């Protein structure tokens, strides 16, 4: 994550590590939305241009970690995928639209102090809480820097939501309604961004009204990392809710 | 699963504030 | 033209804008992909013509294949 810090421990219990089995290498992040399902960027699983394509088998999930490195033998759970749900209309050839993916873990997880699910937003939360100005919290283990570098522990940064127009002029890519962009304006004199390796991590917000943490987005794409006048894009988790259930109470 | 969702055992449930939680909460009221 | 994002077009456009032919709206796989989505029981999925069962801000599209993202937009002129 660029320009933020060491996540407190047990601070984002829904954070997940999408880890390639062998080479044992980190891919991206995910969230725990219930006790058999995780939520991630589809691009984290399939993105051909990078001749990237995993199966429920290349991958492993690590729930409960602090450290980017150490095997937390008694706090973290190494879990296995059962099936992958990659959004059908995921537009990886254009602007990565609906960069969403669901993974069903083989046998369920046991919540600890270190492991707890986040909440998908409802129509009213989504509604009262997603506005230019409000601030969300991004989390990851990826690139600390655009270029020149990895956290040794969980990095957290809190960035505010930015107006569609500003988002829309931030760049040349087609910004749609299933994405939002968060980050500091240039004249705002503050910084922070998610960067390569962050994708899949949750973009969460805490309710005033009820005090629970709601996942509002997933790290989708962005150009550079912490470039001025450039904002980062996140998947509209809500705008994609329907699918999210048609598949979960289905299969 | 989640119904008991998005409530941190080492925070909301101990009634502890994470060190930045608040930069966020004020961003709504402010 | 084609108004609210061709959200009501019963044309025979049956080709991606890259000139890939639409696979049968009722195809074996266009029925796989089409399964956890939210098609409007108003956009009537005719043969293999471009349609917008979706809401797709962009417009009409169609499958072009089996695996995800094997879909594409059609070229109409909207107002
Ligand atoms: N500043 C950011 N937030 N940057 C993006 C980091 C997230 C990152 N995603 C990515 O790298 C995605 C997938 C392919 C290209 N990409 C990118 O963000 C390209 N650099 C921008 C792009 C967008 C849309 C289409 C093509 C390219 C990931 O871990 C998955």
């Amino acid at each position: 994550i660029v320009e933020g810090s060491d996540a407190e421990i047990g601070m984002s219990p829904w954070q997940v590590m999408l880890f390639r089995k062998s080479p044992q290498e980190l891919l991206c992040g995910a969230s725990l939305i219930s006790d058999r399902w995780v939520l991630t960027a589809a691009h984290c699983l399939l993105y051909p241009p990078w001749d990237k394509n995993f199966t429920e088998n290349d991958l492993l999930v690590r729930i409960g970690k602090h450290s980017r490195t150490r095997y937390e033998r008694n706090i973290e759970k190494i879990s296995m995928l059962e099936k992958i749900y990659i959004h059908p209309r995921y537009n990886w050839r254009e602007n990565l639209d609906r960069d969403i993916a669901l993974m069903k873990l083989k046998k369920p997880v046991a919540f600890s102090d270190y492991i707890h699910p986040v909440c998908l937003p409802d129509r009213e939360t989504a509604a009262s809480l997603l506005q230019a100005g409000y601030k969300g919290r991004v989390t990851g283990w990826g690139n600390l820097k655009e270029t020149w570098g990895q956290p040794s522990v969980l990095q957290v940064v809190n960035l505010p939501i930015v107006e569609r127009p500003v988002c829309k002029d931030s760049t040349r890519i087609r910004i749609t309604d299933n994405m939002f962009c968060a980050g500091y304006k240039p004249d705002e004199g503050k910084r922070g961004d998610a960067c390569e390796g962050d994708s899949g991590g949750p973009f969460v917000m805490k309710s005033p009204f009820n005090n629970r943490w709601y996942q509002m987005g997933i790290v989708s794409w962005g150009e550079g990392c912490d470039r001025d006048g450039k904002y980062g894009f996140y998947t509209h988790v809500f705008r994609l809710k329907k699918w999210i259930q048609k598949v979960i109470d289905q299969f | 699963g989640e119904a008991d969702c998005g409530l941190r055992p080492l925070f909301e449930k101990k009634s502890l504030e994470d060190k930045t939680e608040r930069e966020l909460l004020e961003s709504y009221i402010d | 033209c084609v108004p609210d994002r061709g959200q009501q077009y019963q044309g025979r456009l049956a080709v991606t804008t890259h000139g890939l032919p639409c696979l049968a709206w009722a195809s074996a796989q266009a029925k796989a992909l089409s399964k956890h989505q939210d098609f409007n029981s108003a956009v009537q999925l005719v043969e293999n013509f471009c349609r917008n069962p979706d809401g797709d801000e962009e417009g009409v599209w169609c499958y072009v294949a089996g695996k995800p993202g094997d879909f594409g937009y059609c070229d109409l002129n909207y107002c």
